[PDB]
Parts: structure tokens; C-alpha cells; sequence
């Protein structure tokens, strides 16, 4: 079908937005 | 006990300094209000003293690391995870659309007005280099939230 297989070299951010998707629950109407 | 795996602690760690100006090891109201405002809520002075009241960890207007998230951690208990992730996008997406940019990382923090260098982001920029262009829309922005 089509293989690509990702590689790991650098670490992710998962906070500079996650620390924004986290506070979007405090008062979501 | 204090520091877990990189992506496990990645959120509350970095979001640990988000509020913590003083950082007695807790989160204060004067902080929680400086936080919220960047999401698109009504900038109230008591909103921060009120937000820590009901989610009171110490109740001196301070919230700890396991409590502030108890609401996103709640979304982990509740299956409301489907309708929130698209509005949680709106958090950063004030355009109601959202385009592919790795530079977004720098717009979120500066949305609060954080200060970073060209090399700091050259790495944080390359930490997201896709295909070889370097831009990322709602696909990696939500996946950033949908993935643990």
C-alpha cells in the first residue's frame, strides 16, 4: 500500500499549545 | 517523584513556569488570570481568585500541579474529548481556520508575550520540520493534544 516508517532524532514540544488546550476546559461555556 | 518521562511531564512542567512568577511551588491567582486571558475569556480580577476558589488546592488562591489540569484530566475521565479538541484549537486559532506553520510555536508563547531566541526556536522550529517545509495546521495541532 505504501510504507514510510518515521524516525526519531529530536524531542517534541507538546506544551506550547498543550498548556493552552489544558486551560481551554476551565470555562468552555 | 518530581520529573517523569519527557512527554509525560512535558505539559505540566513547562506549564509549571507559565504561572509560577514567584513559584513557592504553587500557583497563584495573579498568575492564573495572566494565563486565562490569552485563551479569549472575560479578563476579571476576581476570575483568578475565583478560579482557584473552586479548584482550591491550598485555597489561599493557590493551585498545585495535579489540580489545575484536573479539568483536562477530567476530559480524560469524560468522553467529551471529541467536542473540546476542535474548540481547544480555537484557543490559538483566532482565525477560525488555522494554517500550516511551525512558527505557530512562537506565536502561542508570544500570544502571552514570552521571550525566545532565534536559535531556541531554530531547534523548537526544527523539532517540527515536516516533509522539509516546516509548517503545521490543525492536523499536528490537535494530534499534539490527542496524543499522549
Amino acid at each position: 500500500a505504501g510504507h514510510m516508517r518515521p524516525k526519531r532524532r529530536e524531542i517534541p514540544l507538546k506544551v506550547l499549545v498543550k498548556a493552552v488546550l489544558f486551560a481551554c476546559m476551565l470555562m468552555r461555556k | 517523584a518530581d520529573q517523569l518521562t519527557e512527554e509525560q511531564i512535558a505539559e505540566f512542567k513547562e506549564a509549571f513556569s507559565l504561572f509560577d512568577k514567584d513559584g513557592d511551588g504553587t500557583i497563584t491567582t495573579k498568575e492564573l488570570g495572566t494565563v486565562m486571558r490569552s485563551l479569549g475569556q472575560n479578563p476579571t480580577e476576581a476570575e483568578l481568585q475565583d478560579m482557584i476558589n473552586e479548584v482550591d488546592a491550598d485555597g489561599n488562591g493557590t493551585i498545585d500541579f495535579p489540580e489545575f489540569l484536573t479539568m483536562m484530566a477530567r476530559k480524560m475521565k469524560d468522553t467529551d474529548s471529541e467536542e473540546e479538541i476542535r474548540e481547544a484549537f480555537r484557543v490559538f486559532a483566532k482565525d477560525g481556520n488555522g494554517y500550516i506553520s511551525a512558527a505557530e510555536l512562537r506565536h502561542v508563547m508570544t500570544n502571552l508575550g514570552e521571550k525566545l531566541t532565534d536559535e531556541e526556536v531554530d531547534e523548537m522550529i526544527r523539532e517540527a520540520a515536516i516533509d522539509g517545509d516546516g509548517q503545521v495546521n490543525y492536523e499536528e495541532f490537535v494530534q499534539m493534544m490527542t496524543a499522549k
